[PDB]
RNA sequence: GGACCUGGCGGUGCUUCAUAUCCCUCUAGAGGAGCCUGUUCUGUAAUCGAUAAACCCCGAUCAACCUCACCACCUCUUGCUCAGCCUAUAUACCGCCAUCUUAACCCUGAUGAAGGCUACAAAGUACGUUAGGUCAAGGUGUAGCCCAUGAGGUGGCAAGAAAUGGGCUACAUUUUCUACCCCAGAAAAUUUAGCAGUAAACUGAGAGGCUUAGUUGAACAGGGCCCUGAAGCGCGUCGUCAAGUCGUAAAGUGUACUGGAAAGUGCACUU
């Protein structure tokens, strides 16, 4: 599976129109090797449905697609990265489903089919969440999702979905 | 050696470059052929070539420097500069031999003017 | 000796002789005069608008002559061998006289502009002829991926676009010179620092990727290996490129003894596989211009080059059409398609009354100087030779 | 473990000016018409290809029923003369052009690595290279075919179309013709130079498109750079999974809390 090369920081500065390197207000993991490590630690993703948050440049996206996922739902807030993610989707047809919106309000409960819903007491329902978000957004997100587990709703309508 | 590691006595005639021929050096051969109106320049050139080859093969390792070939009327003077390594008897033999061969080969009174030197007169080192 | 009088006959497959004239015989690979895309020429002139005076003509001429007459770097063993003889017969001065002083060219901004102005059109023509070889002989090939080692101004990228733009989707351009990368980007963007690229999917890198996992459909190196400072660097680069080559490896150099020697070294290196257990086990053969894999019969004292006529970019000094003389070798993965491989005409064909001179590199590994005439060889083969030209294939069998 | 030293970045940017070539400005001319050439497409079995080899007998010239070249059919044979071809090769040499390369001494630091300047002066002095072009004002060889790469005969071949590149002619009223050599009468967009006796216009002499001698004689003449020159300041002194057959170019120190933590806030300190 041949995919486009990862964008270097030069192309990223050009893409965000900053024209310099000290004005990003953001840190990117542009090391496909550490992202390989993270996706390995997420478990066995073969034919899994991955809800990936905070896609960004797409190191995590490339790592996950390298694993034989079935559907990879991407939720990006910025529109300057949608072009790169569309190129990624075209390079790997049928696997990358990109969406625009906030992860704090996006409704994952309708995203995937209802044939994946396992019971709560059974094994985790083959649906995974992977996320490299800004730390200013991951804490409210985990509080919200902890409430969802307490109520057995939201991303956990499919069962005991695992998060990384 | 090594690639960036890279980055002989000579007499007067050898030292000075061709663009000094009328500035510092002279002309070895002197004749009227190349003057304006005169003829047979090519014949004189061919004669000069033969003289130089013959002399360099008849005095091997003796000529310290290049010949000077002068021509006045039908006379043909070879002024050569030789070393003091060969015996004078052999020099006299070769002078007589060369004079007679060149006189009968060019149908003119050729004459030869050895000047011996102790060793090559080195001008500089290049 | 692939032309025995009265024995060798034209190779009639697909019913060639019956359905189509001789001027279109399948070995005709000659390309019409090459014109650069208008976008490329306009970008070049726009980028050179800053300074295109009488100095630039002299600079272009000097750079062109320097590159054409440049030799391969002198290996240290060669210095030792020559120094031994010079001592046997001061020695350093004699070496300085009798050895070529090979220098690295540092392509800063000014030299990048001069190199563009001096070589863009020539490189485009040479690479276009090399690519037309593949296109003509394998029209089914639809590459999706191209890499260009030493992509100076993007001439390979533009030629590959002009030929396979309906399928190519990624152009990796490797060039350690930041000024040259900047110039290539400006050229792709219409000669303006800000704009929209004409070719989509071009990626620029300053370091050569070294990984056999990532493998390209076409890997090109045009006038790039002559800039490497040593045979060890050339060997490692060629090994890396062959490892990353998926279908075709196109090497192009100047049509000189130095370029031909460099290319034949690369050809031997690729053909004599040394890797014990490579990731890609497919063997390699010579798709063009060689009809064999045996040693070149012209590496002894001559060279082997091919000419492509082209129209230079209009400038204050470019008025008449020019000719680009280049050496090439295309190495393809797999095995030869069939056993009917045809002689290559490696020199201008001389047409004279009722006979034709062709210098052929035969499949058996030998050169043959053939004087083809109708009565001796056959009317059809004589007409095929009459219409053929330099760098074409002669369809002869048995 | 402590102290110190050399450094090296084949480095990175900027600053000011000398900044001439090169710019930019500025000045003066160079697109239409008719033919001839370059490229492309289309078309033919084929060449709208050439005249030490036609024609013409103003210049030039197109196809000429010249002749060579191409295409389709044939013929000749020991013949021209131990025949005949300009067919190749300078990718044979020579020649002619062109390309590229071409140490010692003396002091200082306690006699350590190490260092050595002040002018109203404080240790410093001494040829090769090339698958190059040229077989027309030139040679020395080598190869080819010899029922044909030789000699003839019968027909055909004589292209079409565009866009652009180039060349030759005439292109006027500040002109043209006569007399005169200047007071008469009749007619009707890129590019090339600039920089002065230059551009432009007009005459003569030569060797037989090239070399020399003259006459008349302009317009513009301001700003800034690339690049060496002259110096100055600063900066700067990469990462990762198993090493590359890896990727790439006001500020601080503590402590406490931190659930909108790519670090923030609170309290106390330092320069
Ligand atoms: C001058 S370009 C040759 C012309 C160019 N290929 C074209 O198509 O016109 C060759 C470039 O290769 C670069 N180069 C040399 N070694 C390299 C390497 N090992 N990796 C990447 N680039 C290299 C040099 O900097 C040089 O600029
Ligand atoms: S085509 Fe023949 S002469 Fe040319 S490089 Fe190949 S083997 Fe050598
Ligand atoms: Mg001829
Ligand atoms: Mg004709
Ligand atoms: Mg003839
Ligand atoms: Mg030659
Ligand atoms: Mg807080
Ligand atoms: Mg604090």
């Amino acid at each position: 599976c041949r995919l486009p090369p990862l964008p270097t920081i030069r192309e990223i500065i050009k893409l965000l129109r900053l024209q310099a390197a000290k004005q990003l207000s953001q840190n990117f993991l542009l090391d496909l090797r550490l992202t390989d490590k993270i996706v390995r630690k997420a478990g066995n993703l073969t034919n899994a449905y991955v809800y990936e948050v905070g896609p960004g440049p797409g190191g995590i996206t490339r790592s996950i697609l390298n694993a034989d996922v079935a559907e990879l739902l991407v939720v990006e807030k910025d529109t300057r990265f949608i072009p790169g993610l569309q190129m990624l989707s075209d390079a790997a047809p049928g696997k990358l489903r990109i969406v625009h919106g906030d992860v704090l309000t996006f409704k994952v409960e309708k995203a995937f089919s209802e044939s994946l819903k396992r019971p709560w007491e059974d094994d985790p329902p083959n649906v995974h969440i992977i996320g490299n978000l800004p730390f200013s957004v991951s804490t409210p997100l985990i509080i919200k999702w902890l409430e969802n587990i307490s109520c057995r709703d939201g991303p956990f309508v499919y069962g005991r979905t695992q998060m990384t | 050696r090594e690639l960036p590691c890279a980055w002989k006595p000579v007499t007067y005639e050898e030292a000075h470059a061709p663009h000094y021929i009328a500035h510092r050096k002279g002309w070895l051969s002197l004749h009227t052929g190349n003057l304006d109106g005169e003829d047979h320049a090519a014949e004189r050139t061919v004669e000069d070539v033969f003289l130089r080859k013959f002399m360099w093969g008849t005095f091997p390792g003796c000529l310290a420097d290049q010949l000077v070939l002068k021509r006045r009327g039908n006379q043909l003077e070879i002024c050569a500069v030789v070393l003091r390594q060969l015996s004078p008897h052999k020099y006299y033999f070769l002078v007589g031999y060369s004079e007679t061969l060149l006189s009968y080969f060019y149908k003119c009174p050729v004459r030869l003017h050895l000047q011996t030197v102790p060793s090559k007169v080195v001008y500089k080192y290049l | 000796a692939a032309l025995v009088p009265g024995v060798t006959q034209v190779d009639n497959k697909s019913g060639f002789l019956q359905k189509r004239p001789h001027r279109q015989h399948p070995g005709i690979l000659k390309l019409p005069h090459v014109r650069l895309p208008q976008a490329l020429a306009n970008g070049a002139q726009l980028l050179l608008l800053g300074s295109a005076g009488p100095t630039m003509e002299n600079q272009v001429q000097t750079l062109t002559s320097y590159l054409w007459s440049r030799h391969l770097p002198v290996e240290p063993e060669e210095l030792q061998r020559r120094a031994r003889h010079l001592e046997k017969k001061a020695v350093l001065h004699a070496l300085r006289k009798t050895t070529y002083h090979w220098q690295e060219l540092s392509y800063t901004e000014g030299l990048s502009l001069v190199y563009m102005a001096a070589r863009l059109d020539g490189g485009f023509a040479a690479v276009s002829r090399a690519f037309h070889e593949i296109r003509a002989r394998n029209p089914a090939f639809q590459p999706q991926t191209l890499m260009d080692f030493g992509s100076g101004t993007g001439s390979v990228t533009w030629a590959a676009h002009s030929i396979w733009g309906q399928s190519l989707r990624e152009y990796m351009c490797v060039d350690r010179s930041a000024a040259m990368l900047v110039l290539a980007e400006k050229l792709l963007k219409g000669g303006s620092e800000s704009g929209e690229p004409y070719i989509p999917g071009v990626f620029f890198r300053q370091f050569l990727p070294v990984s056999p996992k990532v493998q390209f459909d076409v890997v090109v190196s045009a006038f790039s290996l002559s800039e490497l400072p040593s045979k060890a660097d050339r060997t490692e680069v060629v090994q890396t490129l062959w490892r990353k080559t998926g279908h075709f490896l196109v090497l192009v150099e100047n049509g000189t003894k130095a370029g031909h020697s460099l290319l034949m070294d690369a050809r031997d290196l690729v053909l004599k596989g040394k890797e014990k257990s490579p990731l890609d086990p497919r063997p390699g053969f010579v798709f063009a211009p060689c009809p064999h894999e045996l040693p070149c019969p012209q590496l002894t004292n001559l060279a082997c080059s091919f000419s492509q006529a082209y129209h230079p970019i209009p400038f204050s000094w470019n008025k008449k059409p020019k000719e680009e003389k280049f050496s090439m070798v295309i190495l393809a993965r797999g095995s030869p398609e069939e056993a009917h491989r045809w002689p290559r005409i490696t020199q201008p064909v001389l047409k004279r009354p009722r006979h034709v001179h062709c210098h052929l590199c035969c499949p058996d590994g030998h050169m043959q100087h053939a004087v083809l005439t109708a009565r001796r060889h056959g009317r059809d083969l004589y007409r095929c030779a009459r219409v053929s030209s330099w760098g074409d294939l002669l369809p002869v069998l048995t």
